[PDB]
């Protein structure tokens, strides 16, 4: 019972310490005019040690939108803070659980996000165009990690929902 | 100051007016420089391309 749902609530949470840790440094790597490593904000180069922001976005209008969106990576900040909310809203349904229809609404905005979070991946790999950052794949472990969460969550849903039609009858 | 000129002049009717032009050995004209098309990035309209 509350078993799997501290096991949701630790696989959110390292999904969410993930998402942060692939905000933070060391998404791509990319060998300048020597490597260099890159966290989608600012570049920092293997002179060497020094930092600063490469995320220039200057130098059809989908070819702009493209940048406009790969530019200030909108998609996936905005994923991390539905990935927040999404948890808030586990954290607050985990307690006093009066109403039995948030934790649907509250996966449902989890399983969007992270279709957001692939969604601004697909942004980040198509706006590269030589190596990869261990960022990027703790990324994609907190997205595997994420779908699991939501696979989980929504069978206890439907657990508690079969309970509920059970305990009706 | 000099006795002949051997150089790409244009030949011009203001230049007549003071010296002498023989036929010209080359023909040429007015030209359009642009740089040769490579591999642009398609995108989104390779889909439908």
């Amino acid at each position: 019972r509350g078993v799997q749902m501290l096991l949701t609530t630790v696989g959110a949470f390292a999904a969410f310490s993930l998402m942060t840790i692939a905000v933070g440094t060391d998404y791509w790597l990319y060998s300048r005019g020597v490597m260099t490593h890159s966290g989608l904000w600012r570049t920092c180069c293997l002179f060497k040690g020094l930092c600063k922001q490469i995320d220039h976005f200057p130098e059809d209008t989908a070819e702009y939108f493209l940048r406009a969106v790969r530019a200030s990576s909108i998609f996936p900040i905005l994923s991390v803070i539905l990935l927040f909310m999404g948890g808030l809203c586990i954290a607050a349904s985990e307690f006093y659980k009066t109403r039995h229809n948030i934790i649907l609404s509250a996966g449902i905005f989890f399983v969007s996000a992270g279709l957001s979070n692939i969604i601004g991946i697909i942004v980040y790999i198509s706006a590269n165009a030589y190596s990869y950052g261990w960022s990027f794949y703790f990324g994609a472990l907190s997205f595997i990690i994420a779908e699991m969460v939501g696979v989980l969550a929504v069978h206890m849903f439907i657990d508690r929902h079969k309970q509920l039609r059970a305990t009706a009858r | 100051k000099a006795d002949i000129a051997i150089a790409p002049l244009t030949i011009t009717l203001v230049r007549e007016e003071v010296i002498d032009f023989s036929k010209p050995f080359m023909s040429l004209g007015i030209s359009i420089m642009i740089k040769k098309p490579q591999k642009s990035k398609p995108g989104v309209f390779s889909f439908l391309d």
